[PDB]
This record gives C-alpha cells, structure tokens and sequence, in this order.
C-alpha cells in the first residue's frame, strides 16, 4: 500500500555552522 | 610507493598515530611527512636522509 504522503516546508528552520567533513585522509 | 605516494626518504617508526580512516600525512609545506604500512598498520614518518 502506497497511498500516504506527509510533509512541511518553511524555506528555514535553522542556521548554524555545522556540516564540516574531513576532505580527504591527509 | 605506498598506495601510489611515490617518494625517496627514511622510514622511522613514531608515535604519530593517526586517525583510522586516515592514510598519510602532509606539513605545512604540502609534502608527505608520514605514512602508514597498508600490510601492518603502522605510523611511519618520511624524512630525507641526507
């Protein structure tokens, strides 16, 4: 059964300094 | 020529130990200093001998 779908926007909820990955294995 | 890292120097042990998803290190001057062995995993620095 594929019937359901829920979802929300707001275009922000929140704006902090995170997302930071090691660019290579240096 | 570990994993492709073609050089000539002297390999020492140290206790650099890196992190587990890391394989070799650089300076401030963009050159390799260190490298671990892909067989046993080691820390080995790289240092011109002479």
């Amino acid at each position: 059964q594929c019937v359901n779908l829920i979802t929300r926007t707001q275009s922000y909820t929140n704006s902090f300094t995170r997302g930071v990955y090691y660019p290579d294995k240096v | 020529n570990f994993n492709g890292l073609t050089g000539t120097g002297v390999l020492t042990e140290s206790n650099k130990k890196f992190l587990p998803f890391q394989q070799f290190g650089r300076d401030i001057a963009d050159t390799t200093d260190a490298v671990r062995d892909p067989q046993t995993l080691e820390i080995l620095d790289i240092t011109p001998c002479s």
